Parts: structure tokens; C-alpha cells; sequence
């Protein structure tokens, strides 16, 4: 559970602040798109990149949090971090 | 004086903290900065000492997020007949219609505000309606206005071109990174073409234009006296359009000290008529041109514009243009034979070591009096550093540093944002 | 360090001094920053921008010729390879002049040599091999001891240039004999072989389903692992020496021998000069965000040129003939080496 | 010189020409019509005809242009000479392909009490909506 979050966690703190904030508008626009589960939108909004991270693990789960982050990261135009981030997936998520 | 923040993550109580010991009227600092920091839970605290505090001067946010009440806040600490705040930046802040119409209420209140800047908030035209109500009003006190990647529209275009007509106050305004396009440019110029406006310095970048934009802008640019600083950057504004402006400014009447214009696809006939410009115009003091395919034959045309002894040219402008030994050989000619140029630059340009020899050798005339000089020293072997070494030992007042923008004036960089 | 008239330090001028009495007889050079916010670089009036600028910071000492160097930027340290042996170096400190590696790994074994290196992208292994040796070593790094894990054979063989893809676990492989393998580090059994070129391919990168080699044919071929299908052949005047592929679009950067330079994209047979030189180029690398490209060459000069169009931003002068380069993955460092000698670099914008 | 009409068709005129004819307008003061029809004229010949007409002393009438290939930058150059003058009362620039925002300058220019432009026929010049609406206002 923290094995993989601080993984995570080392992927986000790459991430600028306008980048941060990017990163935020799409993840709420994927949410409320989303009904299967609801994330509210002001913890979205006050939440650093630590809390991001964990709360983004608490409500979707490892691997879909690790394919979420990936999907926006390359969205964004990140290329590289999306590769950082499958190689420590990889590492990091236990065999199941 | 000044107090800055290049980097924090402030806790509400820091913020507290530090606001308390900010509202004592002991306090002297002028300026300020949140731009870069993260300091959002306690932005709230920041209104009682530009409210209480009487030597405050500037205030400069950023990046953070604003909320309705927080800008009724800072609408009524505004308000209060005491403040002497002369300054005001918000971006990003995500604000709301009605945000708007406070800030416009307020600007239309308040008599100390004489700024105000708007850049990457999403301000649509019934955004610019409410501030252009409340600058028609002849009691508005605005003295600058900034409005970046606002994206308005010819609507927004017709709206200022009312305000501009009714009003009488306003010096500064910059619409930068808008799909204006041709309409709003025509629109702005109607309204510009009255003898009774006082506007000093516009620039529109990136606004889409193209040559039919230049000719409404020339043609509003006659029989005008007030407006003195301009600048069309990184638009596709081809050789036709700067010389329709030529044409237009080749007048003795015609006012225009500063013109810059960056990526405009230019070749050698625009160069031939900017040099005629220069070697006739008695008020072009500045002029830029980067990005531009110039090459030697525009080098040679501006060179010979420079030769001759009336030139007022102070400044110039020059990279990325391609050049080559010969039109450097032209252009050290020309340094030694003028007077008042002051300023100059050149980097990514390919200089062989004979050309870099003459270029020396030039800047080494009495005559010439050069006070800033754009160009990398490393970038060369040792007998070209050592040459430039002993240049620099003449005139200690010379400064050779690559990166421009050195001894510039302040408010140049400072109005722009 | 040789540039300056003299290196020096803000402790070194008092410990001149205390030395000076005990014995009764800008200026100040910075070291490098690693933090991201410390770089406080105003914005011109991760990110895409072109460098416009650079400034030596330290010079490693190896002792014999360089042939091929790496750097690491998630950890700190860099790699130098010589005929007998790699030296691994540290960035840490700060000193105007390195001579104390950080290990040595040396081989023994008659007639045995070390010609090329090469890093994972992860920062987790390390490719050598050489002349009359036998097998193709991968050096376990994320150990806390350095030890080859894995072995790759191969008989009667010499490796001119190596590659790796960590995706699909492929490891590949050329030599002098026109024979370009593949292997599995899963099991380390040899899948395909290519051959038919006696003259061989001298350099080969991989990306995606394809393979692209050239050598001194002057000719650029194609090869796909799915299939067994001939290779798409493309005409060029002069030998190639490297090649390097943007990580953002499709193109194929190379040098000619001839200073000169061409892209070439897979989708089509198009092609555009975007450089000249009066020297030999020995070597070509594309930055990890595809904006621009580092070129070193045979005339002492290190270049710096723009993606979109071609044009060079700046160079630096050096006293020998440079042969190899690398790129970090921050963007910010950048590695040379010469002679004996292997610089580090700067840059900021 | 005692001239009030010229007609030359199909002389084949380059902008040495339009300088010479142009200083010669200017010092002259009893020419009133002017043809210089089929010639290649361009958009700098429109220039120099432009400067020489910028005078307030100019007192020519009537002037046309056809087949000059001319374009928008021409047009510009026209529109920014006719404003300011009151004497010129005649123009044609016909099969040419001059585009909407030389039409719409055109208009900008002449919408305004000053101008003495009385007659304009304008044939083959890839016109569309806008400049009926352009047109339109200035009727």
C-alpha cells in the first residue's frame, strides 16, 4: 500500500506548479465525467501533491491510479515521466 | 525596501504570522512578490496591511486562486479613504463574472488605484463590457491596463473603441496573444483616429493580423501626435506591410520613436525601405529585428542607412539573422563612421575569425562611443579573447556582455508586465 | 579550468593564506546546482525552450585514450571507457580537478580489450564488450557491488556497437563481421540473426519495430522483428558515423563524414541539409525533449544547433579532437571527452 | 503643355516610367485625364503615382489603371493617397485581383464627409458578402 504510493508520490513531485494545477484540471474533469466513483472537488483543490497522490490510491486503487496518472501524464505531452512512471509500476506493483 | 519570495510553501499560520508584523506603520518595504510561492490558505490575511499600512506601494500576486468573498475583501480594504496603493496585479486567479463587476465598480470607486493587470484569466467580452462602463465615466483614475491570453473578440474590440472615444485618462494598455484580427484592429484604429486621444504605448502580439491589419493601423497612424511606442511581433506581417508603415512614417509630422517587430518573414526590400526611414526620420529612436531573414544584402542597405552623420538611431537590433564575414566587414565600416548609436547585439550568428578581426579593429576607433556590445567571448579561440580583452582595456567605460537587455531602462521590461 | 586564467575557490584563498603563514613565507568558480528551484532562471522577454548557455565545471583525468562515455543523472555518477578498462567517477564534491575514482574495473585475460559502453535508460545496467573476449558482460549497478550478473555468449566474435530496449527485455548487438544479434535477458538465448553484409553496420539504434543500421556502404537500411521481410534500402554520398532518433517525432539524425547532416523520416523518403561544416563528425545526440541536438567533431569544437530549422545556437573551443558525447536526461549536462581528458558541462536558460 | 486628355494602350510601361510620368504630373498644372491601360505598371508604379498625387497643388480629374496587376499593397497605397484630397473625381481599377480587404479600405477610406470620389466601376475582382455589406454602408 505505501510501497507503491511512495513510488507515486516521487512520480508527482516532478510536476511544476502550472503543471500541478493542469494536472488537477484534468483529473476533476475525468471525475466528474466519472460516476462509478465520485471524488469531490474541493479536496481536489486543496490537496498537495503528497495528498494527491494518496487520496488518488484510497479511491480508484493501485493499478487503475498507475494507468489514470500514466493516461493524463501523456495527455499533458509527458513522455518521459510516463515512461519513469510504468518502469517503477513495474517495480513497485506486486504480482497478481 | 523590497521583500521577496522566490519559493515557499507557507502555512496559514506563517502567513499569519507574517501579516501581523507587516501591519505596523513603522514598516517601510515598498514592493512585494507572491508570484512563484505557494501561499493560497492565507491570502486572505494579505488585504489588512495594504488597508492599514500607508508606505505600501506595489502588490504583486499570481498563480493562486481567488474565491467570491475573497474579492469582495480586497474590493472593500480598496475602499477605504485611507490607502495609498498605486499598483495592483492579479493572475491566473480563476475569477467569475461578478468579480468582474466588482473590480469594475471598485476602479470606477477608488481614486489611488492607477493599475491594474489581468493575464491569463479567462476574460470573455461580458468581461470587457463592465470595465468599459466604468472607463467611460470621467472620473475613472486608470493609468495601465494588461489583459494576456484574455482571448476577446471584435465584440470586446468595439466595446474599448467606446470606452477609448469617451475617456481621457487612460496611457498604457497591451492585448497580447488575442485572435483579434483584422476587424478589432480596424475597430480600435476608428476609434484611435480622433485628434483628441491620449494614448501612448499599444502593442498587439500575436493577434493574428496580417497586411490588411498594417494598412488600417498606417492609415490611422496619419494625423495622429500623441501615441509614441508600438510594436506588431510575431505576426505574418509580410515586406508589404512595413512598407505601408515606411510610407506612412517617412512623414516630418508622424511622432513614433520605438517600433519593434520580431518574426515577420522580412527580407531586403523592407530593409531598403527602413533604411530611406532612418537616414530621413527625426524621431525613430529604436528599432528591433529578430528572427528575420535579413542577410547580407538587408546588413548592407541598413549600413548604408547608418552612414550617413543626421541618423538619431540609438538602439538596434540584431539576431538570428545569418550572417557572414563580408556584411561584417560593412557593418564595422559603418560603426566607424557613425555617432549616435549607443546600443547594439548580435549573437547566433556564424562570424569567421577575419570578420571578428575587423569587427575589433572597429570597435577600437576613437570616433565611435559604443556603450554596450552583444557577444559571447568564450565562444571564440584564445587569440580572438585576448584581442577583445585589449579592446575592452580602451574605453573602460565599454561593456561586453552576450546577454542583451543589459543597462535597459526599467520601465521598458517593467510596463509590458 | 584550462579556459580561465586560473580555477579558484572561495575557501581556497584562505587556505592559501593560513598555509602562507604557517609555512613563514566572475573570479570565484561556482559548483554545479542540482535542486530545480534553485535554477531561478527569469523567463526570456518539462519545457521546450533552446539552451543559451554553457560553462565548464570540472575535468576528469582517465590516463589513457577515451572511447565512449556515459552519464547518469538520477544518480550522480559518470562512466569512462578505455582499452583496458572503465573508470567510474563521482560529481559530488567539488574540486577544480578529479585524479580518485570512484572504482575501477579492470579485465585480464591476453588480447582482451574493452571498445564500446552503453547505460539503460533506467539508470540499472551496463552493456561491455570488446575484441577476442568472451562473451557480451551486463554489470549489475542497483547492487551495493558491482558484479556482472548475466553473460551473453559468443564465440570468435568482435563488437563494434551495442543497444538495449528495456520495454520487451531486447538486447542487441553488432559486429565486425556484418552479424547483427538479439537476445532475451530472460533467458540469454540468441532469438534471430541478420547477415548479409560483409562491410557490417557500424552503428545501430533501436526504437519501437524496426531496426535502422548504416555503415561505410553509405546506404540506411530497415529491418522489423515481426517478420523476415528485406530491408528498405536509402542512397546517401558519404559514410555514416552515428545516428540518433528524436523521442518526440519521426525523424533520423546522422553524420556524414563530410560536415554535413540530414533527417530522414520513416513515413517518407524526405530529406533537408540542416548543417555544414569544413570538418568530420564523430558523433551526433538528440536532447530527451527533441528540440535540439549536441554535435561534436574532429576541428576541436563542440556545437549546439535548434530542431526546427537547423540553425546553430553556439559552440566552445577545445585544445584536442573530441570523439564521444552525452546528453542527461535533465537536459542540463552535457559530457565530452577528448584525449585523455572528460569534461563536464553546464547549461541554463 | 496645353493637355487635357492621354491615351496610351498597350505601351508596356515599367516604374521608371511611373517615376518620370509622376514628376511630370506634379509640376505640371493642365493635364485633368489620364489612360495608362494594359501595363505592368505594379504595385510600386502605384507607389510613385501615389506620392506624386499626395500634393495638395494636384489637380488632376480623372485617372485609370486597367490590367496593371495590381493587388492588395496597391490598393493600400490608393486608399492612403485619396484621403486628404478633394480634386481627384474619377478612378477604375478593373480585372485585377484585388481581394476583400482592398475593397474594405477602399470603403474606410471614402466613408468619410471628405472625400470627392464620384465615380468606381470595378469588374472581375473576386469580391463576396463582406464587401456588399461594406458597400452597403457606404451607400
Amino acid at each position: 500500500l505505501t510501497f507503491s504510493s511512495y513510488g507515486l508520490q516521487w512520480c508527482l513531485y516532478e510536476l511544476d506548479k502550472e503543471e500541478f494545477q493542469t494536472f488537477k484540471e484534468l483529473l476533476k474533469k475525468k471525475s466528474s465525467e466519472s460516476t462509478t466513483c465520485s471524488i469531490p472537488q474541493f479536496e481536489i483543490e486543496n490537496a498537495n501533491v503528497e495528498c494527491l497522490a494518496l487520496l488518488l490510491h484510497e479511491y480508484y486503487g493501485a493499478s487503475l491510479a498507475w494507468a489514470t496518472s500514466i493516461s493524463i501524464f501523456e495527455n499533458m505531452n509527458l513522455r518521459t515521466l510516463s515512461e519513469k512512471a510504468r518502469d517503477d509500476m513495474k517495480r513497485h506493483s506486486p504480482e497478481d | 525596501r523590497q521583500l521577496d519570495l522566490g519559493s515557499s510553501i507557507l502555512t496559514e499560520r506563517a502567513m499569519k504570522t507574517l501579516c501581523a508584523k507587516l501591519r505596523h506603520p513603522t514598516c517601510k518595504i515598498q514592493t512585494l512578490m507572491f508570484r512563484n510561492a505557494q501561499i493560497t490558505p492565507g491570502v486572505q490575511h494579505l488585504w489588512r496591511i495594504v488597508m492599514a499600512n500607508r508606505n505600501l506601494r506595489s502588490l504583486n500576486l499570481g498563480g493562486t486562486h481567488l474565491k467570491e468573498e475573497d474579492v469582495r475583501m480586497a474590493c472593500e480594504a480598496l475602499k477605504h479613504p485611507k490607502c495609498l496603493l498605486e499598483s495592483l496585479r492579479l493572475d491566473c486567479c480563476g475569477l467569475t463574472h461578478a468579480c468582474y463587476l466588482k473590480i469594475s465598480q471598485i476602479l470606477t470607486t477608488s481614486p489611488s488605484l492607477k493599475s491594474l493587470s489581468l493575464a491569463g484569466n479567462k476574460v470573455t467580452d461580458q468581461g470587457v463590457m463592465p470595465l468599459s462602463d466604468a472607463l467611460r465615466v470621467s472620473q475613472c483614475a486608470l493609468q495601465k491596463l494588461i489583459l494576456e491570453d484574455c482571448g476577446i473578440t471584435a465584440t470586446g474590440c468595439q466595446s474599448l473603441a467606446s470606452a477609448l472615444v469617451s475617456n481621457r485618462s487612460l496611457t498604457h494598455l497591451c492585448l497580447s496573444n488575442n485572435s483579434l484580427g483584422n476587424e478589432g484592429v480596424n475597430l480600435l484604429c476608428r476609434s484611435m483616429r480622433l485628434p483628441h486621444c491620449s494614448l501612448q504605448r499599444l502593442m498587439l502580439n500575436q493577434c493574428h493580423l496580417d497586411t490588411a491589419g498594417c494598412g488600417f493601423l498606417a492609415l490611422a497612424l496619419m494625423g495622429n501626435s500623441w501615441l509614441t511606442h508600438l510594436s506588431l511581433s510575431m505576426n505574418p506581417v509580410e515586406d508589404n506591410g512595413v512598407k505601408l508603415l515606411c510610407e506612412v512614417m517617412r512623414e516630418p509630422s508622424c511622432h513614433l520613436q520605438d517600433l519593434e517587430l520580431v518574426k515577420c518573414h522580412l527580407t531586403a526590400a523592407c530593409c531598403e525601405s527602413l533604411s530611406c526611414v532612418i537616414s530621413r526620420s527625426r524621431h525613430l529612436k529604436s528599432l528591433d529585428l529578430t528572427d528575420n531573414a535579413l542577410g547580407d544584402g538587408g546588413v548592407a542597405a541598413l549600413c548604408e542607412g547608418l552612414k550617413q552623420k543626421n541618423s538619431v538611431l540609438a538602439r538596434l537590433g540584431l539576431k538570428a539573422c545569418g550572417l557572414t564575414s563580408d556584411c561584417c566587414e560593412a557593418l564595422s565600416l559603418a560603426l566607424s563612421c557613425n555617432r549616435h548609436l549607443t546600443s547594439l547585439n548580435l549573437v547566433q550568428n556564424n562570424f569567421s575569425p577575419k570578420g571578428m578581426m575587423k569587427l575589433c579593429s572597429a570597435f577600437a576607433c576613437p570616433t565611435s562611443n559604443l556603450q554596450i556590445i552583444g557577444l559571447w567571448k568564450w565562444q571564440y579561440p584564445v587569440q580572438i579573447r585576448k584581442l577583445l580583452e585589449e579592446v575592452q582595456l580602451l574605453k573602460p567605460r565599454v561593456v561586453i556582455d552576450g546577454s542583451w537587455h543589459s543597462f535597459d531602462e526599467d520601465d521598458r521590461y517593467w510596463w509590458k508586465n | 579550468l584550462f579556459w580561465d586564467k586560473e580555477p579558484w575557490f572561495w575557501h581556497d584563498t584562505l587556505t592559501e593564506q593560513l598555509w602562507r603563514i604557517f609555512a613563514g613565507v566572475s573570479r570565484f568558480l561556482q559548483s554545479i546546482s542540482w535542486d530545480p528551484e534553485d535554477f531561478e532562471d527569469a523567463w526570456k522577454r518539462k519545457r521546450l525552450a533552446v539552451p543559451c548557455k554553457l560553462e565548464k565545471m570540472r575535468i576528469l583525468a582517465h590516463g589513457e585514450l577515451v572511447l565512449a562515455t556515459a552519464i547518469s543523472s538520477f544518480t550522480r555518477h559518470v562512466f569512462t571507457c578505455g582499452r583496458r578498462g572503465i573508470k567510474v567517477w563521482s560529481l559530488t564534491g567539488q574540486v577544480a580537478e578529479d585524479r580518485f575514482p570512484e572504482s575501477h574495473l579492470p579485465i585480464q585475460t591476453p588480447g582482451a580489450f574493452l571498445r564500446t559502453c552503453l547505460l539503460s535508460s533506467n539508470s540499472r545496467s551496463l552493456l561491455t564488450g570488446g575484441y577476442n573476449l568472451a562473451s557480451v558482460s551486463v554489470w549489475d549497478l542497483a547492487a551495493p557491488s558491482l558484479h556482472v550478473k548475466e553473460q551473453l555468449p559468443c564465440a570468435g566474435l568482435n563488437c563494434q556497437a551495442l543497444d538495449a530496449n528495456l520495454d520487451a527485455n531486447l538486447a542487441f548487438a553488432s559486429f565486425t563481421s556484418g552479424v547483427v544479434r538479439i537476445w532475451d535477458l530472460r533467458d540469454q538465448s540468441v532469438v534471430r540473426d541478420l547477415k548479409g553484409y560483409p562491410d557490417g553496420v557500424k552503428s545501430i539504434v533501436v526504437k519501437g519495430y524496426n531496426i535502422w543500421t548504416g555503415g561505410p556502404d553509405a546506404c540506411l537500411r530497415c529491418w522489423d522483428q515481426r517478420t523476415i521481410m528485406k530491408p528498405l534500402e536509402y542512397q546517401f554520398k558519404s559514410q555514416i558515423m552515428s545516428l540518433s532518433h528524436s523521442p518526440q517525432e519521426d525523424w533520423v539524425l546522422l553524420g556524414m563524414a563530410n560536415g554535413q547532416q540530414w533527417l530522414q523520416s520513416t513515413s517518407g523518403s524526405q530529406r533537408h541539409m540542416v548543417g555544414q561544416k569544413d570538418s568530420v563528425i564523430l558523433s551526433v545526440k538528440f536532447s530527451p525533449f527533441g528540440q535540439w541536438w549536441a554535435s561534436v567533431g574532429m576541428d576541436d569544437f563542440l556545437g549546439v544547433y535548434s530542431m526546427p530549422a537547423g540553425t546553430k545556437v553556439f559552440e566552445v573551443p577545445e585544445m584536442s579532437p573530441v570523439t564521444c558525447c552525452d546528453v542527461s536526461s535533465n537536459n542540463r549536462l552535457v559530457v565530452t571527452g577528448s584525449g585523455e581528458h572528460a569534461s563536464v558541462y553546464q547549461i541554463t536558460y
